[PDB]
């Protein structure tokens, strides 16, 4: 029907997301970060239920929750391999977090920390993920639109191309 | 197996 979303892979995954993003946190809790990482790494299905799953956190109406959805996000880009990357640069969602920048969508009600974070976090990609043509064709629609005015500035290292 | 990019 829905696959292992509904099973105890999506149940176990969700779980793992709470925790690494319960709006209790006093801050970032990596020790539930990072081992959401390592679950998806062991999971056949990790890639495409996680991805499923952090759009919806990130689509959070409550900031902190979404915010850390965003970190989590991150983190699995540099934990989870071309595996995950691949499933980021689907339409299918990439189009989740075009709804919470477009005001035509969830747009109004989302805080600007978050949707700058999304924006600094695509356009990040297009950088670092140049193979992952998907990302850059979600991008530039934003600015073709003017939802992105300017490329943001970004945090770099010696790493990122 | 994807969906269109969400015009919007």
């Amino acid at each position: 029907a829905m696959g292992s979303m509904a099973e105890a892979e999506g149940e176990s995954l969700e779980s793992w997301l709470n925790k690494a993003t319960n709006p209790s946190n006093r801050q970032e809790d990596w020790e539930y970060i990072i081992g959401f990482c390592d679950q998806i790494n062991k999971e056949l299905e990790g890639p495409q239920i996680a991805v499923r799953l952090l759009a919806h956190k990130i689509q959070s109406p409550q900031e902190w929750e979404a915010l850390q959805a965003l970190t989590v996000l991150e983190a699995c880009m540099k934990n989870c391999g071309r595996r995950f990357h691949n499933e980021v640069g689907k339409f299918r969602f990439l189009n989740e977090l075009i709804k919470v920048v477009s005001p035509k969508y969830l747009g109004d009600r989302v805080s600007e920390k978050v949707k700058t974070k999304v924006i600094e976090l695509l356009y990040s990609w297009t950088m670092a993920l140049p193979e992952e043509a998907k990302i850059k064709d979600a991008y530039h629609m934003l600015k073709r639109q003017g939802i992105v005015q300017s490329d943001p500035p970004i945090p770099v290292d010696r790493t990122l191309i | 197996s994807d969906e269109d990019l969400l015009h919007i």
